[PDB]
């Protein structure tokens, strides 16, 4: 039933804020927290993301976190800043100079106990808590370092609940920060062990989409985020409206994660203009529309979830989804029959008349981790910048463990990509 | 006397339960508020419809049923639906968190939290019976509740009721409307666990029903409401002998005697006719001879098997409506001539026939034409084993790589329980092969 | 014939009783084996997260030396 | 074979 949301850090609170901006509109929730919608399908499963405060006020079951206050006052001063429960704002001061260690062990640990207090306040209220979803970046320090801390702290208190994450992978094409290949490899080391399902948001992909496809001369962060929000609203449609397929976080994981470690998803969206059903289908399976910088045709799909939103012919969707599987039969592993599922939601997303959201667990995702590992080992073979971490009391072995563990994940993806039937 | 308690487990079980009890009500002239103007026996009765319906002082006719689900959404719609007044609240039992398409959760983690309550409510219904005949259990093969909890309940029912009959209506998974990738797993597990606890199980292949809806009713993309309304007609045919009675009526237990040659060979193939639209049925009336022929057309089968490539071990015909012995006898004579229909050498070749003069009714806004006469054939053919085979192959492909197995182990199951279940299925396919062989 | 007529009906009880017995047992065994297996899986999960909590201290207690020198 | 007093 209920999901508890947690946004952490600069990137985390930005994408987190936009996410609420968007779905609040879909459910007809204004910045004050009142309902002014037409359809009753909107309030059918509103409880999943909203608490019903006194005076029929809908309040995002969300927790905002950071080590600098600079991003969070922008949120509270933002269009929807007042919709949030002001108590759920939990920000430090000492900050984190994009140091993963400060977020995880040092600067984040004094604040971790205060965040967890807020989680318990929201969790105790849940009729039936299904789990948590997190928004954060893996290049920074707070969202990356402290986010992974928070996951671990929450897990040992809610070990039978689902842990979901919208993790933003760093790319040089968006940030000149040099230590990002370190922050990511360190957090990924945590994600493989402590999250049940992880949506990979790749900045290299978000930029390339914006520049190449959207022809944005100079893409802003808000431009990238407009893609992220469209994606997040897409992959959570089944969670938020009365439906059949993947209606909760657990049923999604059961359908999407064949092996506990390989739970890193390649989300896709169409149309990416920012329009027919056969066109939507082909697009959402195309390399260009992938929100992770990976060619799926360089690997095989383990599992796939497709969500078609808007008023369209369900026969057509069925015929087309069978079309793409038949024609691209080679790119779906034989040893998992019927690995592709399809949802259809009547309510189109704001602006569009119909959209298609894609979610794929592909072994082609290994392309994304390899890029980070090349950026990682190039700096680490020389022991560069390690003083920022060891200074915080860390150990150089913990880097190797993080390195080798991340390399194992890639092998595991290649293993099942090369597997055969009989 | 000879009461029958229905148990509807999980979404499929419940929703099919809605269609069935709605239809039953229309067949017996029972209003959605339970009142039945026909029945003059107030507060009690010995009539045929009393095997499925109890009576109250208020003159209210109450289904001898229980709806169980580990999550409230589906049953909630019943509680608030058109036939809300028909039931007593204690008959509608909901959890909070479902089994997440996980057999383990349905049988253990979540199921154990509610099994006692369900049995307590089942028990309370049994106490209303002057002579309980047994239970009918509606469930899906693919769901976590439909598979896991059903097995748990059936095991518990064997203990609490010994060897009173337990019949299944099992929804066999189809890709066109599958909700989980692991439905093959759940299927093999529930089938194995329930096998020695079920006396007779009618498998409903969704792909078959999907096909029939598309072909015979010209439904573009069939919904659950579409499939259920067709399924209900078939269930109604099978239970007609229990709910009505006439001179030509043959009790379902008599059919059961012919259909089950060995305790494990208890999966009859259902084939129903006529499935026809109102447009096609207009000005075109189907004879006893015509519908009888359809029963041997695999397009009308409820499971996708090929009886031609298999051998017959029994043939029952459950007629209802405008059917006379004369026409039936002549109809089967034709088929004895116009088909070949091979039987195993150890079985006789007669067809056990039953007739209920009460004609088929149809639900309003329904897709099916209202016909004067209809028939359901129950056959025990080796071809049904094809259903196990397709499912066992799907199972084999995933377990070979232990795909998804971790979701099951995490809830407490073992790999041994998997290989064990799979071995039983291998034995069952082998059994269904053994019976087909000729004697020496 | 009378002696046999009793042997038969008592054999039917004994077999139907034993079916109830086996079922009751096979169920109780696999329901207990399940409880143990799940509790164990949760125990090992909590174990790993608690050794990360003492590794986290060995980091906070490694820096606490470096600072003071 | 269907056969009623
Ligand atoms: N014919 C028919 N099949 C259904 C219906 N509802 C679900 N199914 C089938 O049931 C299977 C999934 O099992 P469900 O019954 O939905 O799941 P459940 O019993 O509620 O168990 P959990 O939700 O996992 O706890 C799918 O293969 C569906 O095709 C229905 O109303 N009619
Ligand atoms: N898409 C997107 N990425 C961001 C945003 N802000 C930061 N990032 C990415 O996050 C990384 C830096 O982490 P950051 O969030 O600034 O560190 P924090 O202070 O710990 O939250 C860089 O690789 C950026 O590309 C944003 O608003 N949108
Ligand atoms: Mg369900
Ligand atoms: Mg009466």
């Amino acid at each position: 039933r209920e999901i508890v949301h947690i946004q952490a850090g600069q990137c985390g609170n930005q994408i987190g804020a936009k996410f609420w901006e968007v779905i609040s509109d879909e459910h007809g929730i204004d910045p004050t927290g009142s309902y002014h919608g037409d359809s009753d399908l909107q309030l059918e499963r509103i409880n999943v993301y909203y608490n019903e405060a006194t005076g029929n006020k809908y309040v995002p079951r969300a927790i905002l976190v950071d080590l600098e206050p600079g991003t969070m006052d922008s949120v509270r001063s933002g269009p929807f800043g007042q919709i949030f429960r002001p108590d759920n704002f939990v920000f430090g001061q000492s900050g984190a100079g994009n140091n993963w260690a400060k977020g995880h062990y040092t600067e984040g640990a004094e604040l971790v106990d205060s965040v967890l207090d807020v989680v318990r306040k929201e969790s105790e209220s849940c009729d039936c808590l299904q789990g948590f979803q997190l928004t954060h970046s893996l290049g920074g320090g707070t969202g990356s370092g402290m986010g992974t801390l928070l996951i671990s702290k929450i897990r040992e208190e809610y070990p039978d609940r689902i842990m979901n994450t919208f993790s933003v992978m760093p790319s040089p094409k968006v940030s000149d920060t040099v230590v990002e290949p370190y922050n990511a490899t360190l957090s990924v080391h945590q994600l493989v062990e402590n999250t049940d399902e992880t949506y990979c948001i790749d900045n290299e992909a978000l930029y390339d989409i914006c520049f190449r496809t959207l022809k944005l001369t100079t893409p802003t962060y808000g431009d990238l985020n407009h893609l992220v929000s469209a994606t997040m609203s897409g992959v959570t449609t089944c969670l938020r409206f009365p439906g059949q397929l993947n209606a909760d976080l657990r049923k999604l994981a059961v359908n999407m994660v064949p092996f506990p470690r390989l739970h890193f998803f390649m989300p896709g969206f169409a149309p990416l203009t920012s329009l027919t059903v056969p066109e939507l289908t082909q697009q959402m399976f195309d390399s260009k529309n992938m929100m992770a910088a990976c060619d799926p045709r360089h690997g095989r799909y383990l599992t796939v979830a497709a969500i078609f939103r808007g008023r369209m012919s369900m026969k057509e969707v069925d015929e087309q989804m069978l079309n793409v599987q038949n024609k691209n039969s080679s790119y779906f592993v034989e040893w998992i029959p019927n690995n592709v599922k399809t949802a259809v939601c009547d309510i189109p997303p704001r602006g569009l008349k119909m959209s298609a959201t894609f979610i794929g667990n592909s072994t082609a995702i290994q392309e994304l981790f390899k890029r980070i590992s090349e950026q990682f080992t190039a700096m680490f073979r020389r022991k560069a910048f390690l003083h920022w971490y060891t200074g915080e009391g860390m150990d150089e072995m913990e880097f190797t463990e993080a390195e080798s563990n991340m390399n194992d994940l890639v092998s595991e993806y290649q293993q099942y990509q090369d597997a055969t039937a009989d | 006397m000879r009461e029958c308690i229905s148990i509807h487990v999980g979404q499929a079980g419940v929703q099919i339960g809605n269609a069935c009890w709605e239809l039953y009500c229309l067949e017996h002239g029972i209003q959605p508020d339970g009142q039945m103007p026909s029945d003059k026996t107030i507060g009690g009765g010995d009539d045929s419809f009393n095997t499925f319906f109890s009576e109250t002082g208020a003159g209210k006719h109450v289904p001898r049923a229980v709806f169980v689900d580990l999550e409230p959404t589906v049953i909630d719609e019943v509680r608030t639906g058109t036939y809300r007044q028909l039931f007593h609240p204690e008959q509608l039992i909901t959890g909070k968190e479902d089994a997440a398409n996980n057999y383990a959760r349905g049988h253990y983690t979540i199921g154990k939290e509610i099994i006692d309550l369900v049995l307590d409510r089942i028990r309370k219904l049994a106490d209303q019976c002057t002579g309980l005949q047994g239970f009918l259990v509606f469930h899906s093969f693919g769901g976590g509740t439909g598979s896991g909890f059903t097995s748990l309940l059936m095991e518990r029912l064997s203990v609490d009721y010994g060897k009173k009959s337990k019949l299944e209506f099992s929804i066999y998974p189809a890709p066109q409307v599958s909700t989980a990738v692991v439905e093959p797993y759940n299927s093999i597990l529930t089938t194995h666990t329930t096998l020695e606890h079920s006396d007779c199980a009618f498998m409903v292949d969704n792909e078959a029903i999907y096909d029939i809806c598309r072909r015979n009713l010209d439904i573009e993309r069939p919904t659950y409401t579409n499939l259920n309304r067709l399924i209900s007609q078939i269930v109604s045919s099978i239970t007609a002998s229990l709910r009505f009675d006439g001179a030509l009526n043959v009790d379902l237990t008599e059919f059961q005697t012919n259909l089950v040659p060995y305790p494990r060979i208890h999966f009859p193939l259902a084939t129903y006719a006529p499935v026809i639209s109102a447009e096609k049925a207009y000005h075109e009336q189907l004879s006893v001879a015509e519908i009888t022929n359809a029963c041997f057309e695999p397009a009308n089968q409820m499971v996708k098997c090929d009886p031609r490539h298999g051998k017959y071990m029994a043939c029952c015909l459950l007629y209802r409506g405008d059917v006379v012995p004369k026409d039936v006898n002549a109809a089967i004579a034709t088929i004895k001539t116009k088909r070949s229909i091979q039987f195993v050498d150890w079985c006789p070749t007669g067809f056990k026939v039953g007739i209920n003069y009460q004609p088929p009714t149809v639900v309003p806004g329904g897709d099916l034409a209202k016909v004067q006469r209809a028939v359901c054939m129950l056959s025990n053919t080796t071809a049904i084993a094809e259903a196990w085979a397709r499912l066992d192959h799907k199972f084999d492909l995933m377990y070979a790589k232990r795909a998804f197995v971790h979701w099951y182990v995490g809830e407490g199951m073992e790999e041994g329980e998997f290989s064990e279940a799979r071995e039983d299925m291998a034995a069952l396919e082998k059994d269904y092969e053994e019976v087909g062989v000729d004697s020496v | 014939k009378r002696e046999h007529e009793r042997e038969v009906i008592q054999k039917a009880i004994e077999e139907n009783n034993n079916f109830i017995k086996m079922a009751k047992e096979k169920l109780a065994q696999k329901m207990e084996s399940n409880k143990e297996n799940r509790e164990a899986h949760l125990a090992a999960m909590l174990e790993r997260l608690q050794e990360k909590d003492k590794h986290a201290e060995e980091v906070r207690k490694n820096k606490e030396l470096k600072e003071e020198a | 074979x269907v056969x009623x007093x």
